[PDB]
């Protein structure tokens, strides 16, 4: 699987890093280039793919 | 090696709100015989019961008693738990486990899992099985020289294990520390050294070669073993 | 003393060993070559046996040299064969069993 | 951890996924329905005790779309949009998982029944109620 | 089984297996299943009768062939999975009554036990009197022989 | 492996105990035995969480067991009863090292004396 | 030998067979059966030799 | 938990006495052949109660060659030995002018403690032992031949007789159980005497490396 | 056979001799037995070959020197005397020690 | 005691989990995704039979009497109907070491009596 994803805001490949704070059940995805940050709830089954997913979904929902 | 699981018939986690009255009449009577007076603190007690039933057959086979098992529980967990047991003259062997105040039921489940496997009542770890037999071949019999000056073979009991704990076994009381050996040559090297492993490797190779009745001159075996041990460590032929 | 040493070397009762010179067959060959009659007394002085065995033992060397290291190594290298030789070429055996001249 | 968890490995998924998640993704959310598809005699408690760890592993993913979100998440190629991912997962389940059962829509019940049968066979093997299959048996060859 | 023996809807190649201990019936029409013909046994009797042998003796004239045996439900093709559920008599002598019956519930009988051998091993005379590796060696040397 | 799981299990355990234990240990001061205590070494604190009153109750049970044995066998002397009970209690305290094990041992002794009395 | 093996089987079927130390019931039964058959083979071989 | 501990301590003491005697230190025959009853008499019987205490089992012996060469054998009560206790032992060795010591640990010793052990090596030679290792004397096993430490003059004579360099001899590791038992360091040569089924006797030499 | 038949015939006891001839079931069981040995040969060949090559490569340059020591190519002493007795293996014989027992 | 089965919530058909009433000290079975609750009566939330003394007669099914590959005997009649013929077989199941024990099934149709000797 992939842990570094392309940022939906600046389109920089592999510029997004994902941090899984399991103790607080929160995943934080941050772009290194444009410094955009997003926080989502996560479960023990969650992965950086699902944090990256929740971010894309939040973007598309907010852009409606 | 003997864990608790090897001597238990079954387990069960009940919900006994008060030890004064339990869910089984036998257990209630025995406990209230035990619960005559406050030998404890009532506040620091949980209602979650963990009842363990042992096999009289296995315990007798190992000459184990619920006192030793309870002492092992105390050693491995401490006074933070509460283990009580009935007399051995009862119909069944039973012991009850509680905790002094994750959930308590899930915690009891975790304790029961660990108690069955990790906790050891008897024996040495890594030794899974032991066979006891009287040898009929002179290679394992005790050979002595009588006062008349003759070689005499005495039949004696010897034990054969499935694992190897050579250092621990050698230190056990009534175990011969001169003859007790292993077929695992790396353990021999670790415990006894390089000359010992030289000799043991020679013996194992001789056993393998001569099992068929075939014979190879000693100097070839000696040269191989010397080649494998001359540098102070075990040199594999690889 | 050789017997005690052997008891140490072979703590079991296994007397079967692998050694260079088949002494029993050599004694049998000597008996046949020189037409030894076992039923008559021999002319072999028992002291001749002891001295002869000593010289022979001196004559077969695996580690040569006169220093103490060489002497001990030579003693060790031929210890088993020398025990066998002394227990086969005894004066008692030579006199009452092999009857060599 | 404590119990024995059952995990299914699907084609085009590089990580194992709990079986209950697969059943939920097929459209069976309630534990009762999944157990009915897996266990046919509810009076058998031992089988029920043997399946509890699988339910415990997947108790937060109580919705079909979340399960299809999960499976799509475990996939080799990660689509940026969830909609493509749930659809990709829906594609994998409908087309790549158990094709001989069916490859058309509205076949999720047949897939669920066959997966439940597979889990039932696994449970029977685990409980020692059925002998393991022999790979050299010529009836298992073509 | 009746349908397959009559060849109405189920062709002879089809395998039907009932696992009684389990509660499964498995039917296979796939390709690649190895099967062999066997004689069907009723209560304790072969369905193959003297009349079938008489008809086969004149197969040149009456056009009575092996296919007619299969059509009359006297012989059956059995694959390995179905063989797992068959009670097989080695010879019709096994169907005779004994002071102590062994099976008494035979479903099939072998046509002849020598059919277990292949082409090369079928030319060995008295192969049941040899050590098996020698039969194996002949199975290759026969392929190396000159003719 | 097993060693890694044993330490991890211990880590899981101690924190659960801490959750299940008080911030500070409400040490109930050891009750000093009355001068009339017939229990040998009544002032000892060798066995943790064991009260002198529990020892007195156990000695009372031993007294009852010895009385039953005497009446069944018609023992003559009476002073031996108290001395024997005190000696049994002291031996049990000396041997055992945990309260529950101590009580179980005393009950086992009581059962043994009861069986001996039954035998006659 | 065949009758002896039948007797051993009948004993095992009625739970009148006890496992030898270090062996489960099945291993004990197989040991007895193989002992009987090996003894029969040895006896027949000796007769043929004679 | 008490009688077993007493037996363990007695066995460790017996093995230590045998080791000291084999290393050339002065030990009395009674000390070597001390029964368990004599151990319970001279020492305590209830290690849980503190009698005997491990600090009461410390032994001091002097070499036969010269009294000034002395060796300590203390048994720390702490199951695991750290740098601090090593420093205490080093300080008392300084005070008493003792340059050698044996330390018998129950559970083990910390890596930094081992680094300290090797750090002050040239000045003080203090070695480590697990009591599990000392519960039996490995030199008495039938598989272990007789090991004899050679003097420098003997090594020179050997190398001159066989015209060898040190690196041409067979090797024994300094961490070898027998090498640790005899306390031999790198550069020393041990002479091994073993019986042979072909020659009767055979002497081989191993260099410590 | 019937299910759970543990009798000699069921489990592969051939009660016939080669002259009498085997019954079909005995024939098949005997074929299974022989197949076992054929397979064993076919696999042991390669296993043993690799072992042999490794042994040879491990001891190829060890030889007796003119000082009678055994040394490897690096001139390290492997044995101070070959076989601990300094003898070749083709000239020794089995003999019995007369004073051991 | 025996095995303790699982319960399902009446409102959402999900597995119920044991819980206690801190104020009342009684055992309850409460759902997780929902808030449904139920009063227990067994008071035994877990069981683990190490010896595995399970009844193999329960698992046997009477249909096995139709298997032509099973042996049949006329020396162990059944009591339910008195039929003299029966099939017999072994446990052939893991967790059964002394599994050479025979089990019998009556061959009379519509009787299906299983028993052991
Ligand atoms: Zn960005
Ligand atoms: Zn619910
Ligand atoms: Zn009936």
């Amino acid at each position: 699987l992939e842990t570094q994803f392309t940022c939906p805001f600046c389109n920089h490949e592999k510029s997004c890093d994902v941090k899984m704070d399991r103790a607080r059940n929160t995943g934080v995805i941050s772009c290194t280039v444009c410094l955009e940050e997003f926080q989502t709830p996560i479960t023990y089954l969650s992965e950086p793919v699902d944090v990256y997913s929740d971010w894309i979904d939040a973007c598309e929902a907010a852009n409606q | 090696h003997t864990t608790l699981r090897k001597v238990t018939a079954n387990t069960a986690i009940y919900y006994d709100p008060n030890p004064q009255s339990t869910v089984v009449a036998e257990d209630q009577e025995w406990v209230n015989v035990y619960y005559e007076m406050p030998d404890f603190d009532v506040a620091r007690i949980s209602p979650w019961l963990l009842r363990v039933e042992l096999d009289r057959k296995h315990m007798t086979d190992r000459k184990l008693t619920m006192e030793q098992i309870a002492e092992k529980i105390n050693a491995g967990f401490g006074d933070d738990l509460n283990c009580i047991f009935n007399d051995d003259n009862a119909e069944k062997l039973v012991l009850r486990i509680r905790i002094m105040n994750m959930d308590d039921d899930v915690f009891l489940r975790c304790i029961e899992s660990n108690m069955l496997t990790d906790m050891t009542l008897q024996g040495i770890e890594q030794i899974s099985k032991v066979y006891m037999h009287l040898p009929q071949t002179d290679n394992k019999k005790k050979i002595i020289i009588t006062e008349d000056g003759e070689f005499k073979a005495l039949q004696e009991w010897i034990l054969e294990t499935d694992g190897v704990s050579l250092m621990r076994v050698l230190s056990e009381k009534d175990v011969d520390p001169v003859r007790t050996t292993s077929n695992d040559i790396v353990e021999i090297f670790t415990v006894l050294g390089i000359e010992a492993v030289r000799k043991a490797l020679e013996r194992e190779l001789y056993h393998v070669i001569s099992f068929d009745g075939s014979y190879v001159n000693y100097r070839h075996l000696a040269l191989l073993c010397d080649t494998m041990t001359c540098r102070g460590h075990l040199m594999a032929i690889t | 003393e050789d017997r005690e040493v052997l008891r140490v070397i072979f703590p079991t009762g296994d007397s079967k060993v692998v050694l260079p010179c088949n002494l029993l067959r050599m004694i049998w060959n000597a008996q046949k070559i020189f037409h030894i009659n076992p039923r008559l007394p021999s002319d072999l002085h028992p002291i001749k046996v002891v001295e002869g065995v000593k010289e022979l033992s001196k004559k077969l060397v695996i580690v040569n040299g006169d220093d103490p290291l060489s002497r001990q190594a030579q003693e060790n290298a031929t210890l088993l064969f020398n025990i066998h030789l002394r227990s086969t070429l005894c004066s008692r055996r030579m006199a009452e069993e092999f009857r060599l001249s | 951890a404590i119990g024995q968890r059952i995990v299914a490995t699907l084609p085009y998924i590089k990580q194992e996924v709990p079986i209950i998640i697969v059943f939920r993704a097929l459209g069976f959310v309630s534990d009762r329905d999944i157990l009915e598809h897996i266990i046919y005699d509810f009076e058998d408690p031992e089988m029920m005790e043997m399946v509890k760890p699988s339910l415990d592993e997947a108790f937060v993913i109580q919705e079909q779309n979340v399960a299809l979100n999960f499976i799509g998440s475990r996939g080799a190629k990660p689509g940026v949009t969830k909609e493509k991912r749930i659809k990709y997962a829906k594609e994998v389940l409908q087309k790549e998982m158990l094709p001989h059962v069916g490859v058309s829509d509205f076949c999720e019940t047949k897939k669920a029944y066959f997966l439940g049968y597979m889990v039932h066979r696994l449970l029977l093997a685990a409980l020692g109620r059925r002998e393991l299959d022999d790979r050299d048996h010529y009836g298992n060859k073509r | 089984r009746k349908l397959r023996r009559q060849m109405d809807i189920i062709v002879s190649e089809v395998s039907m297996i009932r696992d009684i201990r389990e509660r499964e019936i498995r039917i296979y029409t796939d390709a690649g299943r190895i099967c062999r013909p066997l004689l069907i046994v009723e209560k304790q009797k072969l369905l193959l009768k003297k009349r079938h042998i008489d008809q086969l003796k004149e197969r040149e004239y009456n056009n009575y062939s092996w296919q007619d045996l299969v059509a009359s439900g006297v012989v059956e093709y059995i694959d390995t999975l179905e063989e797992e559920t068959v009670m097989l008599a080695m010879t019709p002598d096994d169907l005779q009554e004994k002071e102590v019956a062994y099976c008494s519930t035979y479903t099939h009988c072998e046509i002849h036990p020598s059919m277990i051998l292949g082409v090369c091993a079928s030319i060995i005379p008295f192969p049941d009197h040899n050590q098996s590796p020698r039969n194996t060696y002949q199975s290759a040397m026969g392929k190396q022989a000159m003719g | 492996r097993d060693e890694a799981h044993k330490r991890e299990w211990n880590l899981f355990y101690q924190k659960q105990m801490q959750l299940r234990k008080g911030k500070d240990p409400k040490i109930e001061e050891f009750v000093p035995p009355d001068e009339n205590c017939p229990l040998k070494e009544a002032s000892s604190r060798r066995i943790p969480r064991l009260t002198v009153k529990a020892r007195e109750h156990c000695l009372r049970l031993l007294e009852e067991a010895l009385s039953s044995n005497r009446q069944s066998t018609r023992t003559a002397d009476e002073a031996d009863l108290r001395a024997k009970a005190v000696e049994l209690e002291h031996e049990t305290f000396r041997n055992a090292k945990v309260a529950n094990l101590y009580k179980a041992s005393v009950l086992k002794k009581v059962a043994d004396i009861h069986r001996a009395s039954k035998d006659g | 030998a065949k009758q002896d093996v039948i007797e051993v089987i009948e004993k095992a079927h009625n739970n009148e067979l006890e496992p030898t130390p270090g062996n489960t019931l099945r291993q004990t039964f197989e040991n007895q059966v193989n002992r009987i058959l090996n003894d029969a083979r040895d006896k027949t071989g000796s007769s043929a030799q004679k | 938990d008490d009688e077993e501990e007493t037996y363990r301590l007695w066995k460790i003491r017996k093995t230590i006495m045998q080791l000291c005697h084999d290393r050339g230190y002065l030990v009395t025959q009674d000390e070597l052949d001390q029964t368990l009853e004599e151990f319970k008499a001279q020492f305590g019987d209830k290690p849980s109660e503190g009698r005997p205490r491990r600090t009461d089992l410390t032994v001091l012996v002097a070499h036969n060659d010269d009294p000034t060469d002395q060796m300590f054998v203390f048994f720390p009560e702490e199951p695991k030995v750290g740098i601090k206790t090593i420093k205490v032992y080093c300080q008392r060795m300084q005070e008493e002018n003792i340059t050698r010591a044996l330390i018998v640990v129950q559970q083990g010793m910390t890596p930094s403690a081992k680094q300290s052990l090797v750090d002050m090596a040239p000045k003080y030679i203090l070695e480590q032992f697990l009591q599990q290792e000392l519960l039996i004397n490995i030199t008495e096993h039938e598989l272990v031949p007789e090991h004899v430490v050679m003097t420098k003059e003997e090594v020179t004579e050997l190398l001159a007789r066989y015209k060898l360099r040190e690196n041409q001899l067979p090797r024994i590791q300094a961490g070898d159980p027998v090498a640790r038992y005899f306390g031999i360091k790198r550069g020393q040569v041990v002479k091994i005497i073993r019986p042979s089924e072909t020659a009767g006797r055979y002497i081989t030499y191993r260099l410590v490396q | 056979f019937i299910k759970d038949d543990y009798g000699p015939e069921s489990r592969g006891f051939v009660e016939n001799s080669y002259l009498a001839g085997l019954t079909p079931t005995e024939f098949f069981f005997h074929a299974m037995g022989g197949r076992e040995g054929l397979i064993d040969t076919a696999v042991k060949t390669a296993e043993t070959g690799y072992i042999q090559r490794r042994l040879i490569k491990s001891m190829e340059s060890v030889m007796v020197k003119y000082d009678a020591t055994v040394r490897n190519s690096i001139n390290q002493v492997v044995q101070l005397r070959y076989g601990e007795d300094g003898l070749a293996g083709e000239s020794v014989e089995f003999q019995n020690l007369a004073t051991l027992k | 005691p025996g095995f303790v089965g699982i319960r399902f919530c009446q409102e959402c058909n999900n597995m119920l989990y044991p819980k206690e009433d801190k104020e009342n000290r009684i055992l309850l079975y409460a759902c997780r995704n929902c808030d449904y609750q139920q009063e227990a009566d067994n008071s035994c939330i877990y069981v683990n039979k190490i010896t595995h003394e399970v009844d193999e007669l329960t698992q046997i099914i009477a249909d096995v009497s139709q298997d032509p590959t099973l042996p049949r005997t006329e020396d162990h009649p059944c009591q339910k109907c008195g039929h003299k013929e029966a099939v017999f077989f072994q446990s052939h199941s893991a967790r059964a070491e002394d599994a050479m024990r025979l089990y019998y099934v009556c061959t009379a149709p519509h009787c299906g009596h299983r028993w052991t000797e």
